[PDB]
């Protein structure tokens, strides 16, 4: 049961032919050895005659087209990164400052110093005044006003009272906004991977992902390919579930590079302990395949296009 | 020490900013005026804080699909005359 | 202890003037991540020149482009011409000059008050400058040692002003005797 | 620019732009291989970046900007106060 | 008066309920204690509301 089995059902229906569902013992989608020129998995099976068609999640690429005939993609995808979803955050000590930005706190302090100094100057500078506001008392008055607390002394002069009034207004707006914003809160990529060598990342052994990284020329992917070819032990796996378990059993110290569809399926399935991060490095699509000269090649393209127009593939995906 | 005009203005300003007073009325008339100004201040400042909270909370929460477009008939939508888009809509079988 | 008060105030004034001047002159005010001379790389941007680093051609840098609703225009103008940081520098200079002149033409004991006023005003100008700078930058990042030099200049300036006023008060106290 | 419009929702259907040729064309076979080679080399991505990104003209804490006005009023007041005192 | 144990308990309670003061510490040590209590009160009351 699955998506590919259904798809093969409607493809055989439109074409009219019959199908016998068979798995590969090697459990590999397929690749070629540049030295032996040998094909493995499904592609080796179709080219060597052991079969006639592949209604599978096979990925299209230049090399496989040179030997076999693909169809129009029935679903689009791209390489993506899988990591162990990190745990949620705890408030934090000194989180009681979060409602206001760092700059607001800094300028609050500078303004406290200034208001205090100006109050001290104006209160006691003219010899004709010689006002209990010395520099120590000025600082106390200002701090106490900001915390909306007791006064115990209030400026009596005109100028002292101007300073006090503006400090009072400032305090009202800033504290009101701290409280209001508290409520708000209380009621509501690849490059980073390449830079980090502590985190380990790997791919399926025989697949379009490994080949895409091996044939790449971009800086990030080239660094990744060198790391994988040198990262001991072999980060490469033999099956998708192997990488899934390794990420789920490495405390966030392992990353897996794979097609976006599988990430979407896994994150949507319990235990739901992993996540897809960032964007798709390359864009491709899964494509039905048939060996050169098969009569099924022409009609399978039409079947795929008809299903796409009818909206069947969307319903199967959902 | 008594409420002259300058001291009166200082008492009122301070009461509005909820910043305490160095002196308060002692007579019945003075106390009536003071109490009413105190009530006005409580209601107005509470309302300032409450509405600021509403401003910030609402913004921090901000129709977005094809079905919502089909339902809305006031808004007009169209496509290129000859294109895969017109053909896709013409051959479509989804309700929206 | 008069006499050492004068030395402390003079030293403070010189230090504040120097720190504020270095802050205005130097360009390590903000460690942003943007384009160097016309790829995004870090930069030690300053009050006048957004200067590049850790780049293909690090070390080559240009003059910040201040300009691309009259309120935005006025703020952009005030931040383009660092009138406030510059005014802080001028005021600190005049304050120091008054303190120095407090030895010659003595017995006035009215100029040292002028020194205190200049230092306090310099501090207020410095804070307005910081506010405009941060506000305009909002049109990840971090602040460099130039920004903190400016801040330290503000603090020292305010302290030197308080000392000046204290000395003026003491002088008139002695005179009243 | 002028950046006077916006996208809403996501993609109703998925498709792809595809080079075309008449039935039996000698160009059809090589254009496929050319497209695959360019995709692998990353040339298409370079063209896409040059013609899309290179043409670019387009709760949380509070920021000095949301309250800067109160700071301006405060400093202005301190100045007026110093002036009044010196005048007296 | 100055802060005896009874007057000091009263000063603290009054500060927490944000209900103003009749006396306030005058010495450096007293003002440090008062300052931190004022800050603590602001954060806790604001958080309750």
């Amino acid at each position: 049961e699955g998506y590919c089995v259904d798809l093969a059902a409607e493809i055989a229906k439109h074409c009219g032919f019959k199908y016998k569902l068979t798995i590969v013992g090697d459990g590999k989608y397929g690749a070629r050895d540049a030295d032996t020129k040998i094909w493995n998995g499904m592609v080796g099976e179709l080219v060597y005659g052991k079969a006639d068609i592949a209604i599978a999640p096979l990925t299209i690429t230049l090399v496989r087209e040179e030997v076999i005939d693909f169809s129009k993609p029935f679903m689009s995808l791209g390489i993506s990164i899988m990591i162990k979803k990190p745990q949620k955050s705890k408030p934090g000590v000194f989180s009681f400052l979060d409602p206001l930005a760092y700059e607001i706190w800094m300028c609050i302090v500078f303004a406290y110093i200034g208001v205090s100094v100006v109050l001290f100057l104006v209160s006691r500078f003219s010899p004709y005044e010689w006002n209990e506001f010395g520099i120590f008392n000025s600082l106390w008055f200002s701090l106490g006003a900001f915390m909306r607390q007791g006064c115990d002394i209030s400026p009596r002069s005109l100028s002292g009272r101007i300073v006090g009034g503006v400090w009072w207004f400032f305090t009202l707006i800033i504290i009101s906004s701290y409280t209001a914003n508290l409520a708000a809160f209380l009621t509501v990529s690849a490059e980073d991977l390449s830079k980090q060598t502590e985190i380990a990342y790997g791919t399926l052994d025989s697949g379009s992902t490994k080949e895409f990284f091996r044939r790449s020329k971009i800086a990030v992917f080239d660094k990744m390919w060198t790391y994988m070819r040198s990262a001991e032990p072999s980060v490469f796996v033999r099956t998708t579930a192997e990488g899934v378990a390794r990420v789920r059993k490495s405390k966030g110290k392992y990353a897996y590079l794979l097609e976006s569809t599988m990430n979407e399926y896994i994150e949507q399935r319990k235990p739901c302990d992993t996540m897809k991060v960032g964007g798709n490095l390359d864009s491709k699509g899964y494509g039905i395949a048939t060996p050169k000269g098969s009569s099924l090649g022409t009609p399978v393209n039409l079947a795929v296009l008809k299903l796409s127009e009818q909206g069947v593939l969307d319903k199967l995906k959902n | 020490n008594e409420f002259g005009i300058f001291n009166s203005l200082w008492f009122s300003l301070g009461a509005f900013m909820r910043q305490g007073c160095d002196i308060s009325p002692r007579s019945l008339s003075g106390r009536i005026v003071g109490g009413v100004w105190w009530f006005f201040t409580l209601i107005i400042i509470s309302s300032y804080t409450a509405n600021l909270a509403a401003f910030l909370t609402v913004e921090r929460m901000v129709i977005e699909s094809a079905e919502d477009l089909s339902k809305q008939t006031e808004i007009a939508y169209g496509t290129l005359d000859s294109g895969s888009t017109k053909e896709f809509f013409r051959r479509s079988k989804i309700a929206v | 202890d008069r006499g050492v008060q004068m030395l402390l105030t003079t030293v403070g004034a010189f230090a504040a003037f120097s720190l504020m001047t270095i802050a205005v002159g130097t360009d390590y005010w903000l460690y942003s991540r943007g384009v160097c001379k016309t790829e995004e790389v870090m930069t030690h941007s300053g009050l006048w020149r957004t200067c590049c680093l850790e780049g293909n051609f690090k070390g080559l840098c240009k003059q910040i482009d201040h300009f691309p609703d009259t309120a935005e225009y006025f703020l952009r103008a005030v931040r383009a011409s660092s009138i406030f940081p510059i005014l802080s520098v001028i005021l600190l200079f005049m304050g120091g000059l008054c303190i120095a002149a407090s030895e010659f033409y003595k017995t006035r004991h009215n100029i040292i008050l002028s020194a205190g006023i200049f230092f306090v005003s310099a501090g207020l100008s410095n804070i307005i400058g910081i506010i405009v700078y941060i506000s305009a930058n909002a049109g990840s990042y971090s602040y460099g040692w130039s920004f903190y030099f400016g801040a330290l200049s503000f603090i020292i300036a305010e302290m030197v002003g308080v000392l000046a006023v204290h000395m003026f008060i003491d002088r008139h106290k002695q005179l009243r005797a | 620019k002028p950046c006077d419009t916006m996208k809403v929702g996501g993609n109703l259907d998925s498709k792809g732009y595809g080079i075309a040729t008449p039935k039996g064309s000698s160009l059809g076979t090589p254009v496929n291989l050319a497209v695959l080679k360019l995709s692998e080399q990353g040339v298409l991505d370079k063209l896409k970046n040059k013609w899309w990104y290179d043409k670019g003209e387009c709760t949380s804490a509070l920021s000095l900007s949301n309250v800067a006005g109160v700071f301006y009023i405060l400093v202005g007041g301190l100045g007026l106060a110093m002036l009044v005192a010196l005048i007296e």
